RNA sequence: CGACUCUUAGCGGUGGAUCACUCGGCUCGUGCGUCGAUGAAGAACGCAGCUAGCUGCGAGAAUUAAUGUGAAUUGCAGGUUGAUCAUCGACACUUCGAACGCACUUGCGGCCCCGGGUUCCUCCCGGGGCUACGCCUGUCUGAGCGUCGCU
RNA sequence: CUGCUUCUGGGUCGGGGUUUCGUACGUAGCAGAGCAGCUGCUGCGAUCUAUUGAAAGUCAGCCCUCGACACAAGGGUUUGU
RNA sequence: CCAAGCGUUGGAUUGUUCACCCACUAAUAGGGAACGUGAGCUGGGUUUAGACCGUCGUGAGACAGGUUAGUUUUACCCUACU
RNA sequence: UGACUCUCUUAAGGUAGCCAAAUGCCUCGUCAUCUAAUUAGUGACGCGCAUGAAUGGAUGAACGAGAUUCCCACUGUCCCUACCUACUAUCCAGCGAAACCACAGCCAAGGGAACGGGCUUGGCGGAAUCAGCGGGGAAAGAAGACCCUGUUGAGCUUGACUC
RNA sequence: CCGCCGCAGGUGCAGAUCUUGGUGGUAGUAGCAAAUAUUCAAACGAGAACUUUGAAGGCCGAAGUGGAGAAGGGUUCCAUGUGAACAGCAGUUGAACAUGGGUCAGUCGGUCCUGAGAGAUGGGCGAGCGCCGUUCCGAAGGGACGGGCGAUGGCCUCCGUUGCCCUCAGCCGAUCGAAAGGGAGUCGGGUUCAGAUCCCCGAAUCCGGAGUGGCGGAGAUGGGCGCCGCGAGGCGUCCAGUGCGGUAACGCGACCGAUCCCGGAGAAGCCGGCGGGAGCCCCGGGGAGAGUUCUCUUUUCUUUGUGAAGGGCAGGGCGCCCUGGAAUGGGUUCGCCCCGAGAGAGGGGCCCGUGCCUUGGAAAGCGUCGCGGUUCCGGCGGCGUCCGGUGAGCUCUCGCUGGCCCUUGAAAAUCCGGGGGAGAGGGUGUAAAUCUCGCGCCGGGCCGUACCCAUAUCCGCAGCAGGUCUCCAAGGUGAACAGCCUCUGGCAUGUUGGAACAAUGUAGGUAAGGGAAGUCGGCAAGCCGGAUCCGUAACUUCGGGAUAAGGAUUGGCUCUAAGGGCUGGCAGCCGACUUAGAACUGGUGCGGACCAGGGGAAUCCGACUGUUUAAUUAAAACAAAGCAUCGCGAAGGCCCGCGGCGGGUGUUG
RNA sequence: UUAGGACCCGAAAGAUGGUGAACUAUGCCUGGGCAGGGCGAAGCCAGAGGAAACUCUGGUGGAGGUCCGUAGCGGUCCUGAC
RNA sequence: AAAUACCGGCACGAGACCGAUAGUCAACAAGUACCGUAAGGGAAAGUUGAAAAGAACUUUGAAGAGAGAGUUCAAGAGGGCG
């Protein structure tokens, strides 16, 4: 049985001080101090509560040292917004512009008569 | 405690060079007043301030 | 009998009175009547061959120079073209401090200059000169459907 | 309050007497609820039974020792009509 | 009348002293000792501070009115006694 | 006894309830009940000194280190004390305070500032002591906290005075 | 130093609960009594109840007397001495004393961010020291992308480097504020008298950087004709190329681009249930060294590994997607809950991987068994460092999913992706501009780092039974982090010992018969106590009351039945824990210690939970939900302020 | 005899300007922490009884300023120890 | 300007003053040691001798502490010592 000590003076079970029992080479116990568990990235429509996919859950400032294929998935709003409120935002893009073309030709009708 | 700030580790640098007696050599000078250090301070008798 | 206890004297302890001194006070009088952004008062921290306090002092750190003084300093070591003291006009005077680049963690900036890294050609390291507010006179660049001006 | 050489004396130990508790360990048992293994033997097994009114304590403030073993022929301080 | 030698109790209710009652009894007499006795006790009662009620007061508050909760210290001296 | 009646009467005379209650002076109220006996508890009785409606009235399951009462069981609370254990106290080695202290330390009476350790008159009186002990020293403690006085104050209040 | 004659005064002490200093009696007295406890031998030494070492017997018993830190301390740390004084006996002993020695960082904190808040400037007030206020009454930006004449370093080549002035720009706030919040990144072995994520060895890793940019790779070597010649092909030209693959989710080692915009991460509460993962415990084996052996025991005990960072892999999870169309509704959980808004079923994809394996890596470490080095050493060899079963086990962690709220549970630094398309890039190459790809190169200053962390390093005048924030957490019994016992670890019974066992104490117990007669009062003590199994009233706000009350069993040993996985109505194979039943059996003992409710009938008050006089009152008092009025529609109510175009309620209605 | 420190010692107070929330009272911010059990609310499935609203029954579920109780927090009573 | 004020500051002279519990809080390592979170509070403490000649050497004890000696007019002046 190996009850053991933390490494540094932050004495409190703090989220920062946060632990984990590690075997040695030594061949003892001794705690390493885990890294948080870093979130996926949310989408930007922002109604969907299922993270995004192809992207690392990571902690934030770690994704400097990621390469941009890491970051993002290829596509038009890749690693920014889900690929369902993505295809839903491409055709209201479309039949709300067809719908402008409507009331354009419904125009060119309502004043040639007077 | 451990955790100092570099000014209080000075002040009780001063204090501990402080805190060492008299020099044999002292009282075999010809105005001779010093018998002893009166001014010498102990961890459990008086807590340096502080 | 003694032992114990009291009284007195001698001597001896305990204690620091008395008395005798006195590089300290207090009081009165006199002359003088001078601090500081050229960094004051104060505070911190340092510094001696052996030095804790006290004074003396400021990385040149119980002092340098200079003038005077003319052989010590001294607790103990050691090594006259001026020892040592006084004086002090030259120099020097770390950190906080009205405290002054922005903050009090002695933590973070900028610009110009120099030196290493080089052989200007940037980062880097070290060093240096500047960087506080209020105001005054002049300067400079401005601003205004302020007042007008000329086209 | 006593004891400290009648070849005697107390003590120490042991032996009896005493009483207390209630049947030791070991062995033996085709006594044992059974069950498990091998083809009747044999393992685990609370417990019961004999050995066994057994074992254990018992004067330290119990009784008698005449059995062992030593020890005891001292020291100190005072005291006179 | 001589007479204090020796006895004079167990309890219910109340802090009670005072009573009152049950029951026993030879009898259930009365008292004193700083209204014996808190470095002996107990703290129920009073009589600090907290609260509640009744009456009183404009009020703060008041009441030998009722109510609940509320620190009871020291002997090693000298005598006395053992 | 009081529905009812007559008058004074003020703002209107306490209604529903509740009670000798944490509220009743008298008081240990009266009656019942719990007892062998109850100034207790309880249920009733209401001219209630001085009950009463958000100054809240009446109740109320659950709850409470709240206040009372009776009952069963349980007990050294008691009758009535005894024994045992640990640590003390006790004795010794070493160590070593403090409170307190006019002088001090045996009584009875007397007088006295009316309750003497000393005075008066009698009792009488015998070194140094140890563990106890709580009678006394009107023991210690703290210039009475009660009480009154002071032309001394403070916290609070208001229909005090002056702002 | 003094007499006489004059002068002058801080001029005479027993008192003042006088002041200061000293010393008595008490008195060698009270005391050195909290938390179980010490004994034996030896050593050093003048000297031992205490020191040191061995052997005993003990305690703490993983919510510890253990191993560490925060706050505080400031050298108390460690060694070498002496043992005057101090450590309420002692002392060869100490945290005393005196001489020395000791704290090593890009990675661990501080620095940095902002929180509640603090606080300048403008402004306002102010007799004034100042004060208010912090975006409100302010000309509150000293930055870039762009264009010529000049200019400096370099063949002024043409950019770096400059200046003029012309295009271009919200946050709305200086600054401070956390050693537990945000916050890139270091771990493993070895080493010291005292220091380690800091030192040494070895493995990585983060950020920053570079003047003509140091290597490779990507961007980038496609298309279509026109002649030569047996064809590849050679060579002239008109063109392309800021990457590819997957139906998709999304993938591939890079995969241009600014002001602007947009979003995400940072960055969210407590509670419940379930699952995975480790560590730990447990279990059956195999090694190694010990323990026992008086008999029995294939026995009992210890030890039996593998870092960061990459890759691969199980393993979780998905509210991701593809054909596809479901009532005879289906799937699915402990609970849920999902479904034409596309369920089952199949094929994928993604995120997490703290587990396994591999590189690190056996070279170290550990267990051993040996050999040298007289001491000069991280000495050198031989072996082993194993194979399984496990589970509502415990703890931490990663998820899935619920429940509660008139409660909705931080900002900011920082980082990243996206949408836009101003631009830039080269002309078929010796390709260019460009790159979040793989190596390479250089750098990381500053301060803290010792030790105690509490019945002896802190605060209570002290080695004071007080107080003082956390991390790890073994075996048995058991519902249990309860209590008790033991292992690792620690200790010397808490400021003294020896010999007695009186009184009276303090803290425990035990009592014949009675039973509250004691007493203000059942105060103190006692009884009851667990679980299974019966049985459970009045009253009620139907929730309770309720463990009401009141009964029965409990030990040991031995069986029996019932309750499950797995591999291809079956057989085989691995079971882990209970419930129930009956036997037998002991001197009716058995929740055997420990743990651990006395019970009923009424009354008063307060509904309850909560709170309250720290140090005499824990209550019926306060609070409380509920209920009810009252003020106020903002130049307002209510309140503050010396003051104000002031401030709180007010981020309000 | 005064007035002044007025023979010396003595108040409870009154005033002015400063220092403190390390204890404690309360708000706020930011962290950490709370065994093991008992009762068993909504919702949910099956079943049983009758004509519907329905009424009974057995599981499941895990709510609560819930109860027993450790750590923590507090401080009742002994009016114990001291 | 001058006459005028001056319990601070620099440098001085003097006293019917005080003589270490006095005189300034301070004659001395005094605004020191020490106490309180802080504002602030705030001490005690002078003397060997003419000159250290400050007690060599011998001897008991583990050493402290002695006995002899020795210095000095005197240790009846032995390191807080007229």
């Amino acid at each position: 049985v190996q009850r053991l000590t933390y490494r540094r003076r932050l004495s409190y079970n703090t989220a920062s001080n946060k632990t984990r029992l590690s075997r040695t080479p030594g061949n003892r116990i001794v705690y390493l101090y885990t890294k948080k568990v870093g979130k996926a990235p949310k989408s930007a429509c922002g109604v969907c509560p299922g993270r995004l996919r192809g992207v690392r859950a990571v902690r934030p400032k770690v994704l400097m040292r990621l390469s941009k294929t890491k970051k993002h998935v290829s596509r038009a709003y890749g690693g920014s917004m889900c690929a369902k409120c993505v295809r839903d935002r491409i055709k209201r893009a479309f039949l709300i512009e067809e719908q402008k073309i409507v009331v354009k030709v419904l125009k060119a009708q309502a004043q040639s008569q007077k | 405690s451990s955790h100092k700030t570099f000014r209080i580790k000075r002040f009780l640098a001063k204090k501990q060079k402080q805190n060492r007696p008299i020099p044999q050599w002292i009282w075999m000078k010809t105005g001779n007043k010093i018998r002893y250090n009166s001014k010498r301070r102990h961890w459990r008798r008086t807590k340096l301030g502080l």
